[PDB]
């Protein structure tokens, strides 16, 4: 359905780096390595919010930020890791939509891009990866932050987006289908390609009448996508094979033949 | 523990002589963050290049998109020199039309 | 709109 999604980095003052997307396009930055690192809009439906709105978003990541460089400290303390080496903080968390309402709020976190606590499905409980997280679970049980989480995930993260979802319609809430084509290459390959779509998810697959090569889903840098899978047939038999592609935007699939 | 980057050189529409476009190359599925990526013309790097935000997949792994803008050419041969802490040396990626 | 300042770890 919908789902507005945060992606938080620090790197060991520390990296700091926040991304906000709702569905695959992305909303919002914060940069420390900036010039004047503050909350930007990367979309033009959360432009027009008001300062109040931003200045808040500002200082979120700027406290954020303060509280992740004592935490990659806290966090070097647990393990006796050395005060020379890197390290990385990841924190993931967000709110998924049929009926407009929350279907399932998550909250993961990640030291050194292993799994280190995660917010349970109950969004009331935690669960540990180790010893050391089991402090900071204990440090979070304390304080009940689950609570708030419920209140964020299961109120502010809907009813926000929501919002996000009504002033950029006409381009969050609109598919655009795939461009599609075959090309073909000798190598004693046909390649079905799909540019420009959106949302992401599409699916390619190479009939004839497993040894398909598909690639990762990469970004046009426009707020499209591209995909391709090529496969390698005998010379003289190309005109059996069918490249077949589904999307959304598709109002049916598409079949291609070279 | 530490991922190697995929990496993906291409152009954001169809290339065609003459026309302007943008290059991109698009590194993924890495850890840890710190990453290298130089786009090059002719063997030479490019003071004009863009990267989005760092952001990471379900499984922690780290994805960048570094674009340029550029006009390609029949002669002009374009690529990706990618340096990360999983390979012995950069990877150098040509790009293919 | 972004979670609030969450206690360190």
């Amino acid at each position: 359905s919908h789902s507005m999604r945060y992606f938080y980095t620090a790197v060991s003052e520390p990296r700091f780096i926040a991304v906000g997307y709702v569905d695959d396009t992305q909303f919002v930055r914060f940069d420390s390595d900036a010039a004047s690192p503050r909350g930007e809009p990367r979309a033009p439906w959360v432009e027009q919010e008001g300062p109040e709105y931003w200045d808040r978003e500002t200082q979120k990541y700027k406290r954020q930020a303060q509280a992740d460089r004592v935490s990659l400290r806290n966090l070097r303390g647990y393990y006796n890791q050395s005060e020379a080496g890197s390290h990385t903080l990841q924190w993931m968390y967000g709110c998924d939509l049929p009926d407009g309402r929350l279907l399932r709020g998550y909250d993961q976190s990640a030291y050194d891009g292993k799994d280190y606590i995660a917010l349970n499905e109950d969004l009331r409980s935690w669960t540990a990866a180790d010893t050391a997280a089991q402090i900071t679970q204990r440090k979070w049980e304390a304080a009940r932050e689950a609570e708030q989480w419920r209140a964020y995930l299961e109120g502010t993260c809907v009813e926000w987006l929501r919002r996000y979802l009504e002033n950029g319609k006409e381009t969050l809430q609109r598919a655009e289908h795939p461009k599609t084509h075959v090309t073909h290459h000798p190598v004693s390959t046909l390649r079905c390609w799909a540019l420009g779509f959106y949302p992401a998810e599409i699916t390619l697959t190479w009939q004839r009448d497993q040894d398909t090569e598909l690639v990762e889903t990469r970004p046009a840098g426009d707020g499209t996508f591209q995909k391709w899978a090529a496969v390698v047939v005998p010379s003289g038999e190309e005109q059996r094979y069918t490249c077949h592609v589904q999307h959304e935007g598709l109002p049916e699939p598409l079949t291609l033949r070279w | 523990i530490q991922r190697t980057p995929k990496i993906q050189v291409y152009s954001r529409h169809p290339a065609e002589n003459g026309k302007s476009n943008f290059l991109n190359c698009y590194v993924s599925g890495f850890h840890p963050s710190d990453i290298e990526v130089d786009l090059l013309k002719n063997g030479e790097r490019i003071e004009k290049v863009e990267h989005s935000d760092l952001s990471f997949s379900g499984d922690w792994s780290f994805y960048l998109l570094y674009y340029t803008e550029f006009t390609p050419t029949e002669k002009d041969e374009y690529a990706c020199r990618v340096n990360h802490v999983t390979l012995s040396q950069p990877k150098i990626v040509k790009w293919d039309r | 709109m972004a979670r609030e300042l969450h206690p360190e770890y």
